[PDB]
DNA sequence: TAATAGATTAGAGCCGTTTA
RNA sequence: AAACGGCUCUAAUCUAUUAG
């Protein structure tokens, strides 16, 4: 089970872009399941196998195969090992272009259920990324974008807020899939199309990041498609915007080429990074870019 | 004659030309594109006139905002005005508006009465007009070029402004008891009796019985429950706890609606064992599924809820989890449950989700609502309601039409 | 009724400054934002796994179809989405010949070797795993 | 910008439009007209474009029965209409009507 | 020192850039100021 | 005096391959002793410089 | 320390490849 | 582990309460 993410996090320490790939994938029509039809079916989605592969091997080889159209996006998620907080963050630059990098040195909160940062690791997380984002821009972030699959306790976002530079009013979200939302179309036989959203309260909603397409003319999930609760719990912003902008964060989905993802690409890709780092021992000063990663 | 010519400003207009030429390529079309056609050697003016009066079809100029005033391009549209003169042929040639830093007034005469194709800022829209226009003009393989120019077409195809109505998963709370009574029984309850095999919904809270029914209900299981005073038990309207108005040291408003919540939850699980169904105990809640053989011909109300796939069947099952947060409501879940014959649970949980996942291959949004709401309107008692029983005089009231949402935007469904 | 607003689908770039909304069809429309010049691929893995991977690169560099192709794009190949090239004839080959550790170690030591001790230089190392 | 434009048939109609043209240089308006000052050897539609919308107080539309239709008048009324769209003037646009043959029906929609 | 700090700027660059930037280099260039 | 070695060391455990360019190689025409012909004079080795 | 609930959260597996 | 989803299972924590 923990053969690909110890691998990479050995692989680490000496920045070296790996790509995994599974003899069965390549080859899926030789193995089979000893009594007929391979035990892998690939024969629909070749093209699309091809595609996520082509993707996958142009973002590790150094290419930018897709952009995004003064605020840093930082997705953090929680880790199981002590728990660890293992972020992601995402920008624009002065240049027009979408600094993707990440946010790691899992940060180490020593409750065994607390999925919450201590203000000493929320201090270091929080000014990780805005000296980050103040190298890389020049100028500190207008409002950053922090968001998570948990809400944020009162010590951490007191952390965040006292950590803050001046000028940057910090909005914090909780992205929670599985929520049962199940809404059905009555008319038609095909699900809600992707991008509606339900504003069930000033600070909380559900997104449909996912559904039905008018584009490709099917849906991006099977079956019913599941709405993702989006609640600003903490700071001040408004639905809309927050929801537009999760829409534009489920587009950089790098390690894949598919339409788009039921989650916003940032909390996925710091789950995989922190999949990696705790996967094997502790790393100084880690890549910190999903090329290594994912 | 069947070719398309695409003059350009040559240094500084080079890519969407190259990126054009390549794509009418593929779609079929004959071009001379002059960095990607013009032979080397050969005289380029004399070659470009032989191309524009002898064999080109339609001339597609570029109106970036370098050009326009370029001296080759204005040569080749002025002998392309000529050939559109002799030839006699509307629109023959089509301008291409790329550049956005130039205006509509400022294009030169050659040219200004024609319309100009939109190019400014979405080449594969525009490229998807100027194939329009060549259709439209009929201007000059047969499994491969196809998915290009659906693709073409395709690749911008958004939400048309139509109203579409929505049957969502939460069943409203029409009515519910006024008031959750706490009954002080300090000493008639047994210290180590569970509270949860009691006939009637209730909670052993702070030495208290919170329940939604009356003092004298749990007797036949509780005997010594009776002859309890009535002054005793505390009293709080439902309508302050779900209004979230009423908030006391004695109970905290969380606490209160988390109370009547789990007392719905249980209401749900006493009430459907009487509904004449089966119950699944998945990881977390549990589901409720009718047998084979119970309803005629395996439908209710035109929607069949238990089926045969390979050999074993399949049933549907709903799961109930009543939440407060927006409105008093109850979120559904639905299942497929599987059996040897629609009467043996299969006790293989591996198997189980294997075959969930095999029915849930086929089954889409028309199939899902369909069930869902056959399922809730089967376990209705009336017409538009089902009664859970948390009380002998008061009962909880789940409506039969879920949460209907509307929308402004919506699609076209494919056929 | 409670009114479902609508959220727009964003837009990504592509080259040219050309902006669309599925990658699979703004790749092929265009291809991708910056240039590299090829991939020189590293595969660590068996014999057959260095012949598996040889053969789905070369029928990757030519357009391969799905079963559907209006739901899920086709892919035109490689060199035609991308501009770059991936041939499977520039590949550098390392063959191999707790136990979740060891796995690991024998890919590591030949990956950190081949970075470290030879000079073919790779940009992504494929590490064609068995099954 | 201070220029008058004549704008006609160029075979046909050439009579009236070079009087009125000589009368409005001898009354001292300075004057453009294609078989007048359109010189030899010049790229014409090059150096028509660049007097319309470079130096033009006024242009004027000869409204003959073919010249109305006529191809070079329509692409010069066009630009006309664009110039006279950019410099906001009143009253930059002036038809001439010189033929009692065609009625007002007849003239082409955009000059009406 | 000053050499250790000279080459430090330099090197740290290069593992920032080889660890956080996305795109790839194959080799370094140091153009080294005179 | 010891920039290059130092630099090339403390590159080789992340291994990176590094090439130090002076300045004063590359445009070596801008460079000029104060009273004449450039310090590094190229002209006579330019194309075997850039080989 | 154990139990009974609801709300959050995290982990893994397992199957299908998105109705034309 | 090409990948994204639907589901299934498990566990833990935070509240409040009761028995230790
Ligand atoms: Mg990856």
């Amino acid at each position: 089970a923990q053969f690909h993410d110890q691998l990479k996090a050995r692989l680490l320490e000496h920045t070296i872009p790996t790509q995994i790939l599974r003899e069965s994938t390549l080859a899926w029509r030789d193995f089979k399941n000893t009594f007929g039809a391979p035990i892998r079916d690939f024969s629909k989605i070749e093209g699309h196998l091809a595609w996520t592969i082509s993707t996958a091997a142009y973002y590790k080889a150094g290419g930018k195969p897709w952009k995004l159209g003064g605020v840093c996006y930082l997705g953090l998620v929680y880790k199981k090992i002590q728990n660890a907080c293992c972020a992601a963050q995402m920008f624009l630059d002065n240049g027009d272009g979408t600094v993707f990098k990440g946010e790691v040195g899992p940060w180490y909160n020593p409750e065994k259920g607390e999925y919450h940062l201590k203000p000493k690791e929320a201090k270091a997380l929080l000014t990780q990324a805005l000296e980050s984002y103040k190298e890389q821009n020049k100028s500190y972030p207008k409002e950053v974008f922090i968001h998570a699959r948990t809400r944020f306790n009162d010590e951490e976002w007191n952390a965040f807020n006292e950590v803050t530079p001046k000028n940057t009013n910090l909005v914090g979200v909780t992205i929670t899939k599985s929520k049962p939302l199940k809404l059905y179309k009555t008319e038609g036989a095909f699900p809600i199309m992707r991008g509606n959203a339900y504003i069930v309260d000033e600070k909380k909603a559900f997104l449909w990041t996912l559904g039905f397409v008018p584009k490709l003319q099917s849906t991006l999930s099977m079956e019913v498609p599941n709405p993702i609760f989006i609640e600003i719990n903490k700071g001040e912003a408004e639905i809309q915007q927050v929801l537009k902008d999760i829409l534009a964060l489920t587009k950089l989905n790098y390690n894949a080429c598919i339409y788009a993802d039921g989650e916003p690409v940032t909390l996925r890709f710091a789950n995989k990074i922190g999949e990696i780092l705790t996967a094997s021992t502790e790393i100084k000063t880690p890549p910190l870019a999903f090329k290594y990663y994912i | 004659r069947n070719k398309i010519f695409i003059s350009h400003a040559t240094p500084e207009d080079d890519d969407f030309t190259r990126w054009l030429s390549l794509k009418l390529i593929g779609l079929g079309y004959e071009v001379w594109c002059d960095i990607l056609f013009l032979d080397k050697g050969v005289d380029f003016w004399s070659t470009i006139e032989k191309e524009i009066r002898e064999n080109t079809c339609k001339f597609l100029i570029v109106s970036s905002t370098a050009g326009n005033k370029r001296e080759g391009v204005l040569k080749e549209l002025a002998v392309a005005t000529k050939v559109k003169k002799h030839l006699q042929d509307d629109m023959f040639i089509i301008p291409l508006a790329i550049d956005e830093n130039l205006s509509y007034d400022d294009i030169n005469i050659e040219i200004v009465r024609l319309n100009a194709i939109d190019f400014k800022k979405s080449w594969a829209k525009g490229l998807q007009d100027l194939l329009d226009a060549f259709e439209k003009q009929n201007v000059p393989d047969h499994s491969k070029s196809n998915l290009l120019y659906q693709q073409i077409f395709l690749h911008d195809k958004q939400a048309i402004e139509k109203e579409e109505t929505y049957d969502s998963n939460w069943f409203p709370i029409i009515s519910f008891p006024n008031e959750l009574r706490f009954h002080r029984y300090d000493w008639r309850l047994p210290k180590q009796f569970d509270v949860r095999t009691l006939a009637f919904p209730a909670i052993r809270y702070k030495e208290y019985l919170c329940t939604f029914a009356w003092e004298y209900d749990f007797i036949h299981q509780l005997p010594k429950t009776e002859t309890y005073n009535g002054q005793e038990s505390i009293r709080i309207s439902t309508s302050d706890i779900l209004s979230g108005r009423y908030d006391t040291d004695f109970i905290r408003n969380y606490e209160c609606q988390r109370l009547i919540v789990q007392l719905i939850n249980k209401a749900f699980e006493l009430r459907m064992k009487d509904k004449n169904v089966r119950e699944y105990q998945m990881s977390k809640t549990f589901a409720y599924w009718i047998e084979k053989g119970k309803l005629e011909k395996d439908k209710f109300e035109k929607i069949k809820l238990v089926g045969k796939q390979k050999n074993k069947y399949w049933h549907f099952g709903i799961s109930a989890a009543g939440k407060l947060y927006p409105s008093p409501v109850l979120m559904v879940s639905s299942h497929i449950i599987f059996t040897m014959d629609g009467i043996n649970l299969i006790k293989s949980k591996s198997i189980q989700h294997s075959s969930r996942r095999k029915q849930g291959k086929n089954w889409w949004n028309d199939k899902w609502r369909e069930k869902l709401l056959a399922f809730i309107r089967f376990l209705s008692d009336d017409q538009n309601a089902i009664y859970l029983n948390v009380g002998s005089e008061e009962k909880i009231l789940i409506s039969n039409k879920p949460l209907k949402f509307f929308g402004k935007m919506s699609y076209v469904t494919p056929s | 009724m409670k009114e479902l607003i609508y959220i727009e689908e964003p837009s990504i770039l592509f080259a040219h400054g050309q902006k669309c909304t599925d990658p699979r069809d703004g790749l092929a429309l265009f291809g991708p934002l910056n240039q590299i010049y090829g991939i020189k691929s590293g595969v660590v893995g068996t014999q057959k796994g260095l012949q598996i991977f040889k053969s789905y690169l070369d029928k990757i560099q030519k357009p391969i179809y799905n079963h559907n192709n209006i739901t899920r794009p086709m892919f035109p190949g490689f060199e035609a989405v991308f501009g770059c090239k991936w041939e499977s004839q520039n590949i550098v080959f390392k063959e191999i010949t707790k136990r979740t550790y060891d796995l690991v170690t024998l890919f590591n030591d030949k990956i950190i070797t081949a970075n470290k001790n030879d000079e073919e230089r790779v940009d992504v190392w494929f590490v064609i795993v068995p099954e």
